[PDB]
RNA sequence: UCCCCCGUGCCCAUAGCGGCGUGGAACCACCCGUUCCCAUUCCGAACACGGAAGUGAAACGCGCCAGCGCCGAUGGUACUGGGCGGGCGACCGCCUGGGAGAGUAGGUCGGUGCGGGGGA
RNA sequence: CGCCUCCUAAAAGGUAACGGAGGCGCCCAAAGGUCCCCUCAGGCGGGACGGAAAUCCGCCGGAGAGCGCAAGGGUAGAAGG
RNA sequence: CUGACUGGGGCCUGUAGAGCACUGAUAGGGCUAGGGGGCCCACCAGCCUACCAAACCCUGUCAAACUCCGAAGGGUCCCAG
């Protein structure tokens, strides 16, 4: 990690609890990620939003 | 073939100057051209044009052999 | 120096080998398509099936379909049913896919 | 296929005159010709006027094919060049297309080369293919000085079947490759 | 004097001398050699010390062979320091030469004049020497 | 390339036109239209495919041009290098060949001022 | 050529042992036979030192062959710069390749030739700052092949 | 069983490179086409499909040849486990058991398993 | 002064000195998963601008290229494109 | 009864020695792109080079961090004393 390349975490749409963390360069990827991912919760693949670690 | 990149290629005619026809396939249904091989110089035979010359100099000055014997 | 293909050839067969199943692996020339069945443990052939020693002959595909339907038929009958698809240097298309097809709808398991 | 002038006449007029000029025994050892490749080394458009589909639709006019691009093998400071920069267009002309490019290039745009005296001997493969290059793009018939923004030249890629220069020579030449010496 | 023109490592371990050369033991070029009968580390200085006083004997004339070089770095530390911090600096070149080894050759000269320049030449050298003539034996290698 | 490599300049009269080939001079433009019945007043853009190839015909044969003419001229000064008179020697060093001056002048020969260090003056 | 040289059978007599009485180990062999022998170190180097590797040396065996060999190998100790071993290449009628020496009439004191042994030669002639030869524009008295590369710099 | 061809393995150059020669009935390839499936950062070159007039030219298969490559003894030596001596040292020697590499002789222009097609 | 690579290290592992040499404190949303396809550097010859080196063609070329960065190992029957 | 040690057998290894196929070092000679220098010449190219210049070949060598090779031994498992 660094300034540039910074840590996250992502956050299932639909019940809202953060349930991956990861990182990314937000000069080469300044959008928020957006990933399909299988959330605990909702027991099923979701899109998951990054947000603010 | 891809189809939707390509220009169609359709029977076309080329003509010369010399009146000379090619019948060949273009993009250019008809082509008018100021040369060909039919009438090139350098194609005809060897149709030397304005230049004789070879080249000529010097010793065909001659004119004469005036000066005295 | 090898060609694409041969590259292709032991590029697809590398990784059907390590499942470790029985290859059924079809050649396709211009004229005719052959199918045998193999056990690289042993390198034996089990059983085979061919538009050349069918004596078929039409469309090509049909003829695929076909043989696979036959290289089925004496397969289930020698207790053969798993098998892995060896398609080899061959695209998974067309006369190679027919066959594949036909084998499977004479009830081989793949 | 379909019937082309410079196509027959290789057929009836070229083939029996190569078996008579060097005895053949098989139908297929006699020279045909393979493809013809066209390249536009460009590069021009390295940085400025980042992309020429202009030099790509002009192609395409003449050949009836459009090219295909050629990238970068490797960044090069003095080139002020990029790995990966599009630097190039290569068409590659075979069968009916090849000989129709082929037989208006004989008939119409070799002519019109500026003070054209004939093609180069000398540039023969060595293992019987041939390449010429070209300064103007304009030299075709199906070019015109109205549709253009600047002079392209190319490189031109004849590959025969024949192993060497003399049996690739008398081919091109049979078909009408006019030659200096 | 002779030295590698560049090298891949600055510095080598000073290693061994047990054993016969590995090669170089038999008359190559010349006539008459110089073969050592004991291991040591030639130096550069020997070497061209060796050289120069079989040149000399020539007045420029015959041919030299000179069939050791000096690859070796030697090392040496700094005058009065201590143990430790690292390795010496190098301080010049050697050739490590076994038993047998032929390090100098020469031709074109006569007997009498080879046999006193090989000898001169080995009061130049740590070590004890012998002067040998080319044989069937050399020319069968 | 219309005529003869070139391509001459529509929107100007053909007499003009013709002189923007290398070879023609307003002389030989007058001449070649008169020879072949062409009016000298009329706009390149306005002329019958007949007029062009008439017109074009005729340049092309009665005098050499462009390049070759070119080339013919390059051979001249070759020969008078190779021989080589004072004339060729004036090529060789790219001095005037025709008895001008050069201790002033003769730039367009020359070309530009190669300034150089003069002679000091005492103090 | 020609010499002559006396030999000796052996089996599991000790090289050492041989040496330090006096003798040279060896072995003699070719495409059909392989037999360890043994000469004896100051005979053999009377004769080697004028036969060397270019001249034929017949061995009298004990059980009264006289076979036709060439020296094709004698390893030396580096130490005391002394023949440990010989290699006795027995000749039959195939073509053999070997060295045979040159007389300028030098990078080569001989050259590698593959001749018949009824044919071997015992000379070569070489018609004589840093002008050179190269082998191939060489004299070749018949039955005689270059066994180098013309390229070759004599 | 034996010969040929087609698949597919195994040994991993004694199988390779080159130079010759040979083969189309069958098989295979090239080939004939590009409607159809599919395909080309362009190209029916490749991938693919439909074919069967032609040629074994290319490719492939099969033979020959040792120029290269590859393999490679026997003998001898280096080194050495273990046991002993010598030298001020650098280092050297003996006993017993093991034993290279290089090079010499030489060898190789493959061997073999299973299935299919054809032939005797 | 912690970590990585090679050697020292005495052919298993491990093995020291203020011994001989380098590198890390990052990076990538594709530089990750899978499917399909493709094969390098270099050398000679050929080719407008065009060069030692841009892109194009042919022949040779088993890996000497490449695999983000040190080194080693591995590797085209791919880990490379 | 498994132990140290020992017999037999399998597998793992890259040292001693050697070698030069890789990475580098390297002596003499041949053949050779860029020339140094050269009498010429520049109008445009040529020829020698009792010298410094890759690759290639021949002869001859060197290496802890070179290996096409490669021991004795060593390690480990099995059976046995
Ligand atoms: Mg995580
Ligand atoms: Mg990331
Ligand atoms: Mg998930
Ligand atoms: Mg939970
Ligand atoms: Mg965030
Ligand atoms: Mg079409
Ligand atoms: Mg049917
Ligand atoms: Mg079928
Ligand atoms: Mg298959
Ligand atoms: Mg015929
Ligand atoms: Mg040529
Ligand atoms: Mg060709
Ligand atoms: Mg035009
Ligand atoms: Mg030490
Ligand atoms: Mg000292
Ligand atoms: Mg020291
Ligand atoms: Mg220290
Ligand atoms: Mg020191
Ligand atoms: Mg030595
Ligand atoms: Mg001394
Ligand atoms: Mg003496
Ligand atoms: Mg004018
Ligand atoms: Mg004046
Ligand atoms: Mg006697
Ligand atoms: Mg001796
Ligand atoms: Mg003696
Ligand atoms: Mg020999
Ligand atoms: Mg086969
Ligand atoms: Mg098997
Ligand atoms: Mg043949
Ligand atoms: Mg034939
Ligand atoms: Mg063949
Ligand atoms: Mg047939
Ligand atoms: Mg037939
Ligand atoms: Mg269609
Ligand atoms: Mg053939
Ligand atoms: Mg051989
Ligand atoms: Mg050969
Ligand atoms: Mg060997
Ligand atoms: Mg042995
Ligand atoms: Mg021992
Ligand atoms: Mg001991
Ligand atoms: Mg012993
Ligand atoms: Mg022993
Ligand atoms: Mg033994
Ligand atoms: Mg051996
Ligand atoms: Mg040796
Ligand atoms: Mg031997
Ligand atoms: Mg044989
Ligand atoms: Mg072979
Ligand atoms: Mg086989
Ligand atoms: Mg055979
Ligand atoms: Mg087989
Ligand atoms: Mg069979
Ligand atoms: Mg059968
Ligand atoms: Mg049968
Ligand atoms: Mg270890
Ligand atoms: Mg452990
Ligand atoms: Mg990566
Ligand atoms: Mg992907
Ligand atoms: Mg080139
Ligand atoms: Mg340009
Ligand atoms: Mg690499
Ligand atoms: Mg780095
Ligand atoms: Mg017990
Ligand atoms: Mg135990
Ligand atoms: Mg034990
Ligand atoms: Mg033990
Ligand atoms: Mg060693
Ligand atoms: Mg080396
Ligand atoms: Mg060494
Ligand atoms: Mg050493
Ligand atoms: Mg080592
Ligand atoms: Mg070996
Ligand atoms: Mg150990
Ligand atoms: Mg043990
Ligand atoms: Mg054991
Ligand atoms: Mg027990
Ligand atoms: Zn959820
Ligand atoms: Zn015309």
């Amino acid at each position: 990690a660094s300034e540039v390349r910074i840590k996250l975490l992502l956050e299932c749409t639909e019940c809202k609890r953060r349930n991956y963390a990861t990182e990314k360069n937000k000069r080469n990827t300044p959008n928020k990620l957006e990933l399909r991912k299988y959330c605990p919760w909702c027991r099923k693949h979701t899109v998951h939003r990054e947000v603010k670690i | 073939m891809k189809e939707g990149i390509h220009p169609k290629l359709v029977p076309a005619r080329i003509i010369c100057g010399c009146g000379n026809v090619i019948e060949t396939y273009s993009t250019k249904p008809e082509i008018y051209v100021e040369v060909c091989s039919k009438c090139h110089p350098f194609y005809t035979g060897q149709q030397r044009f304005v230049d004789t010359e070879g080249r000529v100099e010097r010793f065909q000055r001659r004119y004469g052999d005036s000066y005295r014997k | 120096r090898l060609t694409a293909y041969e590259r292709r050839k032991f590029r697809v067969r590398n990784r059907i080998k390590r499942t470790g199943r029985l290859r059924l692996s079809v050649f396709r020339s211009l004229k005719h398509i052959y199918a045998q069945i193999i056990d690289d443990e042993k390198g034996v052939t089990l059983v085979s099936a061919s538009s050349l020693a069918l004596k078929l002959k039409g469309n090509k595909t049909e003829v695929a379909r076909q043989v696979g339907r036959a290289l089925a038929e004496k397969a289930l009958a020698l207790g053969i049913k798993q098998v892995a698809f060896d398609r080899g240097p061959y695209k998974y298309h067309g006369r190679v896919k027919a066959l594949a097809e036909g084998a499977r709808e004479g009830g081989l398991e793949f | 296929p379909l019937d082309v002038a410079l196509k027959r006449k290789y057929y009836e007029e070229v083939r029996p005159e190569l078996i008579r000029r060097f005895g053949y025994q098989n139908v297929w050892e006699v020279p045909r010709l393979e493809k013809v490749v066209i390249n536009q080394g460009l590069g021009e458009a390295k940085e400025d006027a980042r992309i020429l589909e202009k030099a790509a639709q002009e192609l395409a006019l003449i050949t009836g094919q459009k090219p295909a691009v050629t990238r970068a093998k490797k960044s090069i400071s003095n080139f002020k060049l990029r790995k990966g920069m599009p630097i190039g267009l290569r068409v590659t002309l075979r069968r009916d297309r090849m000989w129709i490019f082929l037989e208006k290039l004989l008939n119409v745009a070799l002519p019109r080369i500026r003070d054209f005296r004939g093609l180069n001997p000398n540039s023969f493969d060595g293992r019987g293919n041939y390449n010429l290059g070209l300064r103007e793009q304009l030299i075709f018939p199906e070019i015109t000085y109205d549709m253009v923004d600047a002079l392209r030249g190319m490189d031109i890629a004849v590959v025969t079947t024949a192993e060497t220069d003399e049996e690739a020579r008398a081919l091109l030449e049979l078909l009408g490759f006019p030659f200096r010496k | 004097m002779l030295m590698p023109r560049r090298m891949k490592y600055r510095k080598q371990q000073r290693g061994r001398l047990k054993g016969a050369t590995k090669g170089g033991d038999y008359v190559a070029f010349g006539d008459y050699g110089l073969v050592a009968l004991e291991p040591a580390w030639i130096t550069a200085q020997q070497i061209e010390a060796a050289r120069v006083a079989m040149v000399r004997h020539f007045r420029r004339g015959g041919k030299i062979f000179i069939r050791i070089f000096p690859d070796k770095p030697y090392t040496k530390k700094p005058l009065e320091v201590r143990m430790g911090k690292g390795k010496g600096n190098v301080e010049g070149y050697v050739a490590v030469v076994k038993p047998g080894r032929v390090m100098f050759e020469v031709a074109g000269v006569t007997e009498e004049q080879a046999m006193e320049a090989l000898r001169i030449a080995g009061h130049k050298l740590p070590i004890k020497t012998k002067i040998v003539r080319r044989d069937a034996y050399d020319e069968a290698q | 390339a219309r005529i003869a490599g070139v391509e001459i300049p529509r929107n100007k009269r053909v007499d003009v036109a013709l002189t923007y080939i290398y070879g023609i001079g307003k002389a030989r433009a007058k001449e070649a239209l008169e020879k072949t019945g062409i009016n000298p007043a009329t706009r390149v853009k306005d002329l019958t495919e007949a007029e062009v190839v008439r017109l074009r015909e005729y340049v092309e044969n009665t005098w050499k041009l462009e390049g070759e003419l070119r080339a013919e001229v390059a051979a001249n000064i070759k020969r008078l290098m190779d021989i080589g008179c004072y004339r060729g020697l004036r090529h060789r060093r790219g001095l005037p060949v025709r008895g001008q001056r050069t201790r002033t002048n003769a730039r367009t020969r020359k070309g530009p001022r190669k300034t150089v260090a003069g002679k000091k003056k005492a103090p | 050529m020609e010499y002559r040289l006396k030999a000796y059978y052996r089996e599991g007599e000790k090289p050492s042992a041989l040496r330090r009485a006096g003798k040279l180990p060896g072995v003699m062999y070719n495409r059909h036979l392989n037999r360890k022998v043994y000469v004896d170190l100051v005979e053999f180097d009377k004769v080697f030192r004028q036969a060397s590797i270019h001249h034929v040396i017949v061995l009298e065996l004990p059980d009264g062959q006289s076979l036709p060999t060439l020296v094709r190998q004698v390893n030396l100790d580096k130490r005391r710069r002394r023949p440990e071993h010989v290699d006795f290449f027995v000749l039959s009628d195939e073509p053999v390749e070997m060295y045979v020496p040159l007389r300028f009439v030098e990078i080569h004191r001989d050259i590698l030739v593959k001749v018949s042994p009824r044919n071997i030669p015992e000379f070569i002639e070489v018609d004589v700052i840093g002008d050179s030869l190269h082998a191939s524009d060489l004299k070749l008295p018949p039955g005689v092949e270059l066994a180098v590369s013309p390229e070759e710099t004599i």
